[PDB]
């Protein structure tokens, strides 16, 4: 063989966090089509990455023949709405109606993608979700998707707490996590001049607003800004800062997005089977 | 479409029935015989891909919700996901192309968003089979399959509405699965299997 | 006869566009006295500049013994408030009375920071405020300054137009600018990707939002962004994206500011006066 | 400034700006009939140089118009350009000598007005009233470096009271006449 540029097939694609991933790495994208609805994160997908990614919409108008010839994919990934599945929501739906049963269509536009058997090219996939789901969920998912899930905080490689499942199967998803030098695994590393925090690892973020107040900048305690909110995350400074999002917005979208730290080491291992630079 | 098998080696069916059996009325149409060339499992969430190939191979695919009125345990959506997901586990490795058939029959159990889901999920949409009698609507069901006449036996003469209203009465009501409606849909098979007289 | 680094008092500072223009031409900048009220120009400010800036709040709290100890001073720079004094407003109250009388407390601590007879130190100065004000505004504080302005209009290095008078003594005040090339003269240069610029020049633009739809995207209608404003104000990008800022304090804050190419311009010969790089 | 002794004193040189004392600085010997004061009222077009040629002055004498006369301008207008115009006539630090200012106000400063005027005239006002029957009927605020001005102070008036009066309503000229008179140990008498 000769390793060749890498086409994914990204389903909830968010931030475009897989895309900037990628990138990050030196791994050359030949196409990157994204599934994604909201237009506050596909219009930071469109011009922090400047075109390169092909937008589609709703996961549930792709059709066998959108995978056909969109395709072929070499990796299809995805990160399925979370909030019927997470237990700490009381209006919870479950894995079934409400948002939580898209994560089908996940599975569905994934055996679509798979190549034949006759055909052994490299093919892999990754899914995540949330670890705050009923055992029941946690069950059926790992049916549909014919596998367990790697359980990854971001934690280890970041200033805050994020565990995440993740089915899959990318070289190496079950090796140790190490973190690098240039990650910032304490809240301090992320703040801005003249900002004291008080933990050094902050709560689990979530889309929603002592623990809501963990900075102390000149005596007063106050809340962090959407640049630390995005060196937390691991997102360049200023990833979000598009298309006149204030506040809410900017967290709302970081706040269901991926540790990209995390996710450079699940994609790390893939330099082997595509082109890089 | 498959090919015509001949009579001298027609071979017996292998039916994988999901949720509901239907050995009662297949064996009444001369598929099975007195003796298990049928296995039946309504609770599937164990199973597994080897599973399938252990009680395997099969030749014919089934499952249908649980009918209508009869509340279910399981959201209306759930044996919509796991039939499709253990159809594929039975499905021939295209390697091997064999007669292989499946069908899901839903009583006016799935709401309007599952039958999206339905419809996306087994690639077609449905077949109104009606049960009606003096001229008015008794019963229904919605199917989805690949057996080859299925099409034809809509009828496109029962509305929506008329369905819908239909499903509301009688789970208010809250009668077990009618299954004459389905029962010759299986009979374009007798060309590619096994008649028992 | 030794360079030594710059002391400036800044007077209705804002975000600090005096501090940045002088640290971006090399100059060396000993102390800067800000004065500003504006809690988020402060955090502006502080954050960019990483506390190099001294701030002492309201301008009328600034005591002679205040000016003699924070000095000596060798640049007294000012952009009194604009509102009290533009054609813009019907509720225009005049140069003396409102927010316009602010202007008297640069006359007043310009005074009190210039040097002393015998001594002939070099002392730079520089009064900003709008074109659009009544004859007899512009010529009272001509006669406080004693001296005349000279009109600069952004339009010939920025994206946009912003005519200014500029009163004080700085060396070349008078010499006809020249825009680089790293200027981005039309408003196409400024706009973000896809994104498509229906003037070369934008109209004035003021602390509030045909002429207010500049940008087409995909065949429609839309704003400006934040951070395409901060670059026809010649700002870096991202300069205001402090504090959880939207786009309406960020457009208050960047509306009534200095556009810096013009500052730069105005300050560039102070560099053979000064301690440089 | 220590006093001047009585032969050589000479005629006082008073610019005065708005209002004009003329008649009350001749009635203390301070001018003689028949002239050094320079009174202008519109400053608007003066200039250093203006007040530079006007001979060189001893006393800047500005007040606002009087309580009851509707205003031309701002009130502050009438402490702004003083402030101007006091800054181009007093000497130059070469040369000390006897220099004296004076800015008085009706009760037309607004609340808002006197912070900023004690702010550029570096002093706290000094309220000289008109009582008579234990009751205010009038008053006015002054800023100078008058000798012995701020000793005539009234503590016993209040700013409700001065305000109160202001709403309720010629120059009193008849107030401040007094404060000039520690000027005569500086300046010419003329009897
Ligand atoms: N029907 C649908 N089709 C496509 N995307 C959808 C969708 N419903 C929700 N989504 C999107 O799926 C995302 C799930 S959160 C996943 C975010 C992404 N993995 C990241 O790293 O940023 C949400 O952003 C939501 O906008
Ligand atoms: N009383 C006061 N004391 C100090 N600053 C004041 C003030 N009143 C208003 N200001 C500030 O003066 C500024 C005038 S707009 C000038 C902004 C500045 N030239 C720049 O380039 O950013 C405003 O930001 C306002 O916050």
């Amino acid at each position: 063989m000769r390793r060749r540029p890498i086409r994914v097939l990204s389903l909830f694609d968010g931030i475009a966090t897989g895309y900037l991933v990628l990138k990050e790495l030196g791994i050359k994208v030949g196409k990157y089509v994204a599934s994604e609805v909201c237009e506050e994160s596909i219009a930071v997908g469109t011009v922090k990455h400047e075109g390169n990614i092909k937008y589609v919409n709703d996961v549930r108008n792709i059709t066998k023949k959108n995978i056909e010839e969109w395709g072929p994919f070499d990796l299809v990934i995805g990160g399925s709405p979370c909030n019927d599945l997470s237990n700490v929501n009381p209006a919870r739906k479950g894995l079934y109606e409400g948002t939580g049963r898209l994560f089908f269509e996940f599975y569905h536009l994934l055996n679509y993608s798979r190549p034949k058997e006759g055909d052994d090219r490299p093919f892999f996939w990754m899914f995540e979700n949330v670890v705050a789901m009923k055992v029941g969920d946690k069950r059926d998912i790992s049916r549909f998707l014919e596998c367990n899930p790697v359980m990854i905080d971001a934690i280890k490689v970041s200033a805050a707490h994020r565990a995440r499942y993740f089915w899959g199967n990318l070289p190496g998803m079950n090796r140790p996590v190490i973190a690098s030098k240039n990650d910032k695994l304490e809240l301090q590393d992320c703040l801005e001049y003249n900002r004291i925090a008080k933990l050094k690892k902050v709560q689990t973020i979530t889309t929603k607003s002592n623990q809501l107040f963990p900075v102390v900048m000149n005596g007063k305690e106050d809340v962090l800004w959407c640049t630390e909110l995005e060196r937390i995350f691991g997102f360049p400074v200023h990833y979000t800062d598009v298309s006149n999002m204030g506040r809410g917005a900017r967290q709302k979208l970081l706040g269901r997005s991926w540790s990209v730290p995390v996710i450079r080491h699940l994609f790390a291992p893939l330099k082997d089977y595509f082109a890089c630079e | 479409m498959f090919e015509t098998v001949p009579v001298w080696r027609r071979q017996p069916v292998r039916v994988l029935s999901l949720f509901e059996d239907i050995k009662k009325e297949l064996t009444s149409l001369g598929f099975l015989e007195s003796g298990g060339q049928l296995k039946h499992v309504v609770d599937v969430t164990d199973t597994v891909r080897k599973d399938v190939e252990e009680w395997g191979p099969f030749d014919l695919v089934y499952g249908a919700t649980p009918p209508l009125g009869h509340t279910c345990d399981r959201p209306p959506s759930w044996y919509l996901f796991q039939f499709h997901r253990l159809l594929q586990y039975a499905r021939p490795k295209p390697g091997s192309p064999r007669p292989f058939f499946w069908m899901f029959v839903d009583n006016l159990v799935l709401n309007k968003e599952d039958l999206d889901v339905a419809s996306r999920f087994l690639e077609m949409e449905p077949v109104t089979i009606p049960d009606v009698h003096g001229g008015s609507l008794q019963n229904a069901v919605r199917v989805w399959s690949n057996i080859p006449a299925i099409r034809s036996r809509h009828w496109a003469l029962v509305s929506e509405e008329e369905l819908s209203l239909l499903a509301q009465n009688k789970q208010s009501s809250k009668a077990k699965w009618p299954t004459k409606l389905v029962k010759n849909c299986f009979l374009p098979l007798r060309e590619y299997f096994k008649y028992f007289s």
